[PDB]
């Protein structure tokens, strides 16, 4: 599962 | 096909595309400008934004506060900031309940939403109709892979109010909201119902984010290439299916309207005939919290 990030 | 459907790009023709028969299925992107008009504040706006108001946690920088490694490290400050910011009421803005409306209305196939203060659920808007897409603080775990035992926000609030940082009452690991922090997996829910959702989108509607966090960001590009997309936002956003074009010789579908969220909603709710509607919808639902 792709990641929250800036 | 890029095809055209908007007439004009303006809100007025939105509103008529919305009156079109064709216009069925709407997904609304929110973030945190929605929710400012309800006393939380957003991150990126001026001396108002959370981003200059952290210095005074002694933080590595402002952003770390949310980042899962550091509050793994080191809670303290994260549950310090909840109790600042902790609402003394959860009343959801006009912006929120013209939301409820499209439910009622028949036009919400999806509210995505990077907000983590309830206030949808609280509109009105059923577990179903949400993709809350960095979690929610209504429910905690505690982070021991085996034990994840859940904890209620009262809990948390009283832990919070209290000073002492959560520990599970059985394991006694951190005690975590079921908030995505910065560096921590999307829920499975968001790629699921993104697979499914935008293959019948009318309308994309985009309120109150700055569209800098990923992969919320990207969604306005799964979009069919002939839906049209709705910005109401204080600034423009979308721009760096591809980016929102609003302003080019190529522009055909993008717009932008420009102020605040709640302002914007009574605008389209006017152009439909829904103002009436909207405003009742709004002190009804006030007042019955007020009753509790
Ligand atoms: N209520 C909350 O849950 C809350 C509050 C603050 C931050 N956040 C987190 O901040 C992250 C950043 O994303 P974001 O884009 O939502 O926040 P952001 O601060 O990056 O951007 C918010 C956007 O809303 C605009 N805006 C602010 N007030 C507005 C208003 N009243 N009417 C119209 N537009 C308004 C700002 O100009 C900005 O473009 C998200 O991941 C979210 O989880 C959440
Ligand atoms: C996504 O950006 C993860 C970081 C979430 C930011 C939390 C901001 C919420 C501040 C309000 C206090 C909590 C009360 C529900
Ligand atoms: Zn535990």
């Amino acid at each position: 599962a792709p990641r929250k990030q800036l | 096909q890029k095809e055209r459907l908007l007439d004009e790009l303006t809100l007025e023709g939105v509103a008529r595309y919305m009156q079109s028969e064709r216009c069925r299925r709407v997904i609304c992107l929110v973030g945190a400008g929605i929710s400012t008009s309800a006393g939380i504040p957003d991150f990126r706006s001026p001396s108002t934004g959370l981003y200059d108001n952290l210095e005074k946690y002694h933080l590595p920088y402002p952003e770390a506060i949310f980042e899962i490694s550091y509050f793994k490290k080191h809670p303290e400050p994260f549950f310090a900031l909840a109790k600042e910011l902790y609402p003394g009421q959860f009343k959801p803005t006009i912006c929120h309940y013209f939301m409820r409306l499209l439910k009622d209305k028949g036009l919400l196939l999806r509210c995505y939403t990077q907000n983590i203060d309830t206030l949808e659920r609280i509109a009105g808007l059923e577990q179903e109709d949400l993709v809350e897409a960095a979690g929610t603080f209504y429910t905690s775990h505690c982070v021991s892979a085996s034990c994840r035992h859940e904890y209620p926000l009262s809990w948390m609030k009283e832990k919070i109010f209290s000073e002492v940082t959560p520990k599970c009452e059985d394991c006694q690991s951190l005690v975590k909201p079921d908030i995505v922090f910065f560096g921590e997996s999307l829920p499975a829910r968001f790629f699921s119902c993104m697979q499914s959702d935008f293959l019948k989108v009318d309308l994309l509607l985009v309120m109150g984010t700055s569209l800098q966090v990923q992969p919320f960001a990207s969604l306005i590009s799964k979009a069919p290439l002939s839906t049209p997309r709705l910005l109401i936002n204080k600034e423009k956003a979308g721009q760096s299916g591809g980016g929102m074009d609003f302003d080019s010789k190529k522009a055909y579908r993008d717009v932008a309207w420009l102020g605040e969220c709640d302002q914007g909603c009574l605008a389209l709710a006017e152009l439909l005939g829904w103002k009436k509607e909207l405003e009742d919808l709004v002190r009804r639902e006030h007042a019955s919290i007020d009753a509790q």
